[PDB]
């Protein structure tokens, strides 16, 4: 594999693939599908590692949609990343605002 | 039918939206708003399922419709 | 004994920004959305996971508008969302003209 | 049966390789899955219209280095150009 | 419809913006036309959404923390 | 030579013009600065956008379809320079 030759776990083959039958170029690259695949093998790395931490912090074994969401919009770099998409059965973040509180 | 969008269901959304105090005619304007949202989003949905010669909408034409609509959605095989 | 007016509503608040399950319930939503989309085109049929898809969206775009209202509300010295709020949330995002 | 295809397994070697004893739930890789082609999208496109615009033919690893760049905030950039320059520099070195 | 910023002091802070990202760099002077035109726009459609905040405060003055709901509720941060 | 504070350039009776071609009739003392800053931003995000493209293209000098490519980026998109 090249997964292998370029210390990835995610599938070099595949993204090399979609870059040809997703015509974005006539012609594609040798590099290009390594550090593609890299770039987002790190992105759900991150998501990954702030999801297991969120599950954590909830005493859960198993990451739920929920902690993905916990993950991506305690996180601002993450939250800008994912401005415009809303998780299924994510929720919102605990959030009162000051004068609706009790005095 | 539209009325099935229930007065008590639009304050629990409120609720989850941080809403603390809810006016009477909030819940018919919800209704509208929602009412229009859906309208667009399925529009496009049935002219994705049209263009695919198909009777069933499926949910990859409700993924595109709110792509489409910068409201991209997660969990339906994006 | 009674709970003075607004309490409840914050312990409702609490409640529901800790879950996630859907709010609205499901066969009225799918009615909803069956009878919308039958003005398009006739005799249609529906995935159920289109249909969740429907509701999970809808839900989460009216949790950020009440969020928007909610707001808008706040900046009028106001604690209860009116009409107003929502039309001119509304209309800043640029939904509405 | 159609064989359909997802990124699921990389995703949970990931997973292992920074929370081993942790797990994930169906829909929750649905969603893993979907961030992963929306990302995919977002970055291909951008650099099918960085190849456009500079009218050549090919999208080479500059090219979804500066869509990278582009399309991500900040630090996130900064370590994905990092991990990209350091996987293709390794993937050089191997054969 | 003739622009109301002034052409050399809004060069001189581009200059100065580009240059914090990168040193050494040159400008069309058509570049510099159209980041002018961008910019006013978008301020111009700013203080629209300004004056319909301060009205909905019951105001007639604009306030900075109408500027700020505009750009929380445009979802600009 | 260096430049600096050249955000004060953004003179007072300018943003006043700017907010009567939007509409505003009465302003506030301290949205100038807050003007200042938002210009300062919007500027920020949009020569970020257009220095990338540049260094893509290996050029030591930005050109209009440039700052047209960053402006559609924003969702910002402009007519009149091309593109």
């Amino acid at each position: 594999t090249r997964s292998s030759r370029a210390g990835l776990q995610f599938p070099v083959g595949r993204v090399h693939r979609l870059l040809r039958k997703g015509n974005y170029a006539e012609r594609v690259g040798a590099g290009a599908p390594v550090y593609l695949a890299a770039v987002l093998e790190y992105l759900t790395a991150e998501i990954l590692e702030l999801a297991g931490n969120a599950a954590r912090d909830n005493k859960k074994t198993r990451i739920i949609p929920r902690h993905l969401q916990l993950a991506v919009r305690n996180d601002e770099e993450l939250n800008k990343l994912l401005g415009r998409v809303t998780i299924a059965q994510g929720g919102v973040l605990p959030n009162i605002q000051s004068v609706l509180l009790p005095k | 039918n539209i009325q099935g969008i229930t007065k008590p269901a639009i304050r629990r959304l409120a609720r989850r939206g941080g809403v603390k105090r809810i006016s009477g005619l909030i819940y018919e304007e919800t209704r509208g708003v929602l009412k229009v949202f859906l309208e667009n989003v399925i529009r496009d949905a049935v002219t994705y399922t049209e263009h695919a010669k198909r009777k069933t909408v499926t949910a990859m034409d409700v993924v595109y419709a709110l792509k489409r609509q910068g409201r991209t959605l997660y969990g339906f095989g994006g | 004994h009674r709970y003075r007016p607004g309490t409840v509503a914050l312990r409702e608040i609490r409640r529901y920004q800790k879950s996630t399950e859907l709010l609205i319930r499901k066969l009225p939503f799918q009615r909803l959305v069956r009878e919308i989309a039958q003005d398009f085109k006739t005799d249609l049929r529906f995935q159920s996971s289109a249909v969740m898809a429907l509701q999970e969206a809808s839900e989460a775009y009216l949790v950020a508008l009440f969020e928007d209202t909610n707001l808008c509300a706040i900046h009028a010295k106001r604690v209860t969302i009116m009409p107003k709020d929502i039309q001119l949330a509304r209309r800043i995002r640029g939904e509405r003209a | 049966k159609t064989r359909k295809e997802s990124y699921a397994i990389y995703v949970y070697k990931v997973l292992k390789q920074v929370h081993p004893d942790t797990g994930i739930s169906s829909k929750a890789m649905s969603i893993m899955n979907s961030f992963v082609n929306d990302v995919f999208e977002r970055i291909a496109g951008e650099a099918s219209r960085l190849a456009h615009y500079n009218k050549r033919s090919t999208i080479t690893s500059r090219e979804i280095q500066t869509a990278v760049r582009l399309l991500l905030p900040g630090e996130l950039a900064k370590h994905a150009v990092s991990e990209g320059t350091k996987a293709v520099t390794k993937y050089t070195s191997a054969k």
